[PDB]
């Protein structure tokens, strides 16, 4: 009974008719529908996979291989802390520890109230500015707690 | 209205790539055109696309994305092969330590568009495609949006300004494959699937996007085709050295006092990337090394090396991320090879094996936990990621760890004793 | 880099808010303010519309710390009462005997006055924005250069700050010997690369300024008070000391005290704890015979009991402090002051060009004991008569702190009758 | 006759060109002039008018009203000494008597080699460090002669 809201099957038909063939919307499709859940649902990829004329393990294959998707953890708000050379230099444990003394969860882990999850990636290609991290899409050099502390108050 | 992007600080002697992009800000069409912006390209249009090849080949222009492919050499292998042809700007920049390429999407994206308008033309590309990670949101929304800027002053669509030239960019995102940045993955990943690369050959110039000849060039490549067509080949030619011609950007990171990107000629040394324009080090601390990116380390040693493509050059990327005495190279190393760990795409055994391995055992070694075995282990698996490996990530994914070895071997002893 | 050699000027604070990093005698280089919050009232500053700002700093009760007292969201919304273009001046010419509170915000803490300027420039829409540093403050001037392009680095400063669509330059301007450069139609006129002439009032400044548009003139210390009314909320600030004189005051100490230095403390401490539980008491423990509030007040030791606020009975001024013991001949303190204000009248006005020299040169003949009883006589009267058609302040109170010692301290000055 | 050494004129034009107006710059050029000569050659002042294209009158009289410029004694360093209030209670003539004691000249003076002239002034805004005194740019507290001549020996 998995049907995509209106606004959502809406913003999918302007992906899949922006390219020349339907199939190259993919992973915009995805992005699309974890930015609306918080997640990928696995309800959502049946239905997908029908508006872009592929078959369903395909894109399962797509959704396992692309490290940014995840079908597990709904949350409002991704931090994504970079855990590679540069910021580890810099401080990335610094970072962890100050989130860790805020919200009380280490990388993996999602705030219970699903607002804050805590994700590790690869270098995010900022590193003048390390240690980095993001919020969904706004980035930021992480510089202290306080500066942390108030620069996460924004997001409610 | 964009998401928050960090303002990397900016720098140049040459006032070319970096012109606007030295501002952190969003330089709009206007801004472009007000500064001679789109005149290249009016210039191009008024040229057959040989003579544009032409000028691009002599001006001794060469890939930024780490091969170091000649550029018009490139362009010229295309059109041997009959169309359609496709163009791509390749802004995955995903390596440690490189974000030269973001600062060109960000702050001055008409120097990157004008740039694929003339190569898509040069081609005979009807259709090209930018091709930006998925961590580069705002530089998604900017190129979008400054895409449809190009549309209304009639830089894009059919027939543009008179010429019989039609062209679409289509703005694709990634989500999260290194290897999407291979041009035959990223091809891949434009067609709908994973990102795997292809065996070569065949090249993506005979065969890429749907078996069809096509160019795939870096972003900072790209930035600089206005500068060619605007002073000719043989003006360009004459910015830095004979030999390796042309500005070139530099992302500086780590233990320096001034972290961010140059814009410097190739006749710079790498000593005077981190001393003259990089501020020195942070406390003026000793260099230990230098990271090329995941790909080389230096020593010490080596400082005095040009910042070109000689056999003796700095080569890669331009990317320098500096490490001072006080630095642990196998805490380094460690990092390096959870990299290749995360990027591998497996489906070569031994890149498969090796990347998981490599930085398996060397957490065992860090952690002080490595038996005797998975020590001649660790050795063994670094030097055997390569074999039957079908694109670049698994004949370097030791190299950087393997100078290491060999130029900081008293570090490592410790750990083995 | 390397700046030129300030003496290390004691700082302390009950408050820990202007001197938070300032009590510490060095630059406070821009990554080190990021650290404690920097740059992050500004922020949020720019989420809010330049009315709220005015508004906040209105309800802050933040009145003028450059002498007047004038209500600073007051002021703001005079000036934004007419068109534009408008702007906003920083004054740094602190030149009155006794105060030297500006200087260490200036060169310890740039950024939270260059902070401050930002935020007040976006409240009255001004995109141009000026420091008038006196002459004699040349390392404030360099670390103030350093400083802004610190700022416009991580885009502070520039077009289209943080995405907002507000512009601003802050150029930085030096005196050249001039105290009557810091009032605030002579500062203009001085911008205007002219003689520091004070114009006739009205018209003011917040309707005709520079180029005769409506400027905004704010002091360093008022200006350091913007980051915390916007951090904190206006409520919140309101709440620092006495309600009816809220917020941190900035109070230069000097003369005969165990600890001179700049005190940042609450407004409702007395001139006697200032001197006594803060500045370490007096030199030999001596008796306090009087304090003079720079050039414009003297406090005999029985005023000490008074608030440091702008009540009639406070202590006014700016909250300088300087203490004399019961050695100091005051006639002699009073000579001092009379040959500030003959080097320092522009001449303009008759009365003052006059008296300040007849002032200064007859008590010369009184404290040498060579005055005829008609240059007692003389003294007296023109003392008197310095303020009659004055066009601004300084012939208004060149006079007034003599007068004050000769009614309050009358067996010393007939001792020289 | 007179000309400026490029050196010189560079310096000038970028303050020229540094305010929006080219007249704002006229404080900064006569400092920069006088940092150059070691005072304001009268014959300087007509090209400098000439470059802020300011009438020469105009720029003379700045010249005179700003007491920090010179245009009579060429002096390698300026000792600024203060006179105000606090310097005084706190011991100015200690510090002009060992000025005199190091150097043999008394304030309003220059050194017979050109290398230093006492310029008595007001309020320098360091009254906590009295008696205060600047030599060029460089600011300090008097504390004694052996002291001083100390301070002193580090100018050449
Ligand atoms: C593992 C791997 C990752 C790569 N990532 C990128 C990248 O982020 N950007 C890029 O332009 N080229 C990247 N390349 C190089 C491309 O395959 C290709 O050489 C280049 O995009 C062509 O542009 P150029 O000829 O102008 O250098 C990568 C190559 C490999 C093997
Ligand atoms: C002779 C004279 C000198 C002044 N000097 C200064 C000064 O050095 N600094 C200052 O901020 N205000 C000075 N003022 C006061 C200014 O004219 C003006 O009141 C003030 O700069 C406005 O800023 P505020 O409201 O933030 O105090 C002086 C006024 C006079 C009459
Ligand atoms: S070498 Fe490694 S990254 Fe490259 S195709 Fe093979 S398995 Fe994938
Ligand atoms: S009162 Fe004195 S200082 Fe003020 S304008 Fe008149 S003459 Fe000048
Ligand atoms: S290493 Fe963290 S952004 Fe590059
Ligand atoms: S009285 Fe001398 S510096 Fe203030
Ligand atoms: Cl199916
Ligand atoms: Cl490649
Ligand atoms: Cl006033
Ligand atoms: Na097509
Ligand atoms: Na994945
Ligand atoms: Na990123
Ligand atoms: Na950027
Ligand atoms: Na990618
Ligand atoms: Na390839
Ligand atoms: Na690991
Ligand atoms: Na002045
Ligand atoms: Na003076
Ligand atoms: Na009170
Ligand atoms: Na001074």
């Amino acid at each position: 009974e998995f049907e995509f809201p209106e606004e959502l099957k809406t913003k999918l038909q302007e992906h899949i008719n922006y390219f020349p063939k339907k199939r190259q919307a993919i992973l915009l499709c995805l992005h699309e529908i974890q930015n609306y859940y918080g997640y990928i649902p696995p309800e959502s990829l049946k239905p997908l996979a029908d508006m872009l004329e592929l078959p369903l393990n395909h894109v399962e294959g797509v959704v396992a291989f692309y490290d940014m998707f995840d079908r597990e953890d709904k949350a409002k708000y991704r931090i994504r802390v970079c855990v590679s050379i540069v910021c580890h230099l810099m401080g990335t444990n610094k970072l962890l520890k100050a989130l860790e003394n805020i919200l009380g969860i280490k990388p993996g882990e999602v705030t219970p109230d699903g607002k804050f999850k805590i994700v590790p990636v690869q270098c995010l290609g900022a590193c003048s500015e390390a240690p980095v991290f993001m919020v969904n899409d706004d980035e930021y050099k992480f510089e202290s707690e306080v500066q942390l502390n108030e620069i996460l108050s924004r997001y409610t | 209205s964009y998401p928050a992007i960090p303002r990397i600080y900016a720098e140049t002697t040459l006032n070319m790539l970096l012109k606007r992009a030295k501002k952190p800000r969003v330089h709009s069409i206007d801004e472009y055109l007000k500064d001679g912006g789109y005149q290249a390209l009016e210039k191009a249009l008024n040229m057959s696309p040989e003579e544009i090849i032409d000028w691009v080949d002599k001006s001794t222009l060469r890939g930024r994305g780490g091969a170091g492919f000649p550029t018009g050499k490139k362009w010229k292998f295309a059109v041997q092969n009959p169309g359609p042809r496709y163009f791509i700007c390749n802004a995955d920049e995903s390596e440690p330590g490189t974000f030269k390429d973001r600062i060109i999407i960000e702050r001055d994206p008409h120097l990157l568009i004008e740039g694929i308008i003339i190569s898509s033309y040069a081609i005979g590309a009807n259709e090209a495609y930018i091709y930006i990670r998925g961590e580069y949101p705002a530089g998604y929304y900017i190129l979008r949006d400054a895409i449809e800027e190009a549309k209304k002053k009639g830089f894009l669509g059919k027939n543009i300004l008179g010429s019989g030239f039609d062209l679409e960019i289509y703005v694709a995102r990634g989500a999260g494959a290194y290897i999407c940045g291979e041009e035959t993955a990223l091809i891949e990943s434009l067609e709908g699937k994973r990102g795997h690369p292809r065996l070569k050959p065949p090249y993506p110039v005979q065969k890429g996007l749907w078996g069809k000849p096509t160019v795939v060039n870096n972003v900072e490549t790209i930035a600089n085709v206005r500068f060619i067509i605007s002073m000719g080949w043989e003006e360009y030619r004459y910015i830095g050295p004979s030999d390796y011609a042309g500005p070139k950007l530099f992302p500086v990171s780590g233990k320096v006092k001034k972290p961010g990107v140059y814009e410097l000629p190739m006749n710079t040394t790498l000593r005077e990337v981190i001393f003259k324009y990089a501020g020195g080090t942070l406390g003026n601390k000793k260099v230990k090394a230098v990271f090329s990116g995941a790909l080389d380390c230096f020593s010490s040693e080596e400082l005095d090396i040009p910042m070109d493509y000689s056999p003796l050059g700095f080569g890669g990327t331009g990317t320098v991320i500096v490490l001072t005495e006080e630095d642990d190279i196998v805490e380094a190393a460690l990092k390096i090879a959870e990299f290749y760990e995360h990027e591998t795409c497996g489906q070569c055994t031994p890149c498969r094996v090796g990347c998981y391995e490599q930085a398996n055992l060397l957490e065992k070694i860090y952690k002080g936990e490595a038996t005797e075995q998975d020590w001649e282990g660790f050795d063994f698996v670094n030097r055997n990621i390569q074999p039957t490996s079908i694109c670049g990530l698994g004949a370097v994914a030791g190299r950087l760890i393997r100078q290491t070895l060999e130029k900081f071997p008293e570090e490592w002893e410790k750990y083995r004793k």
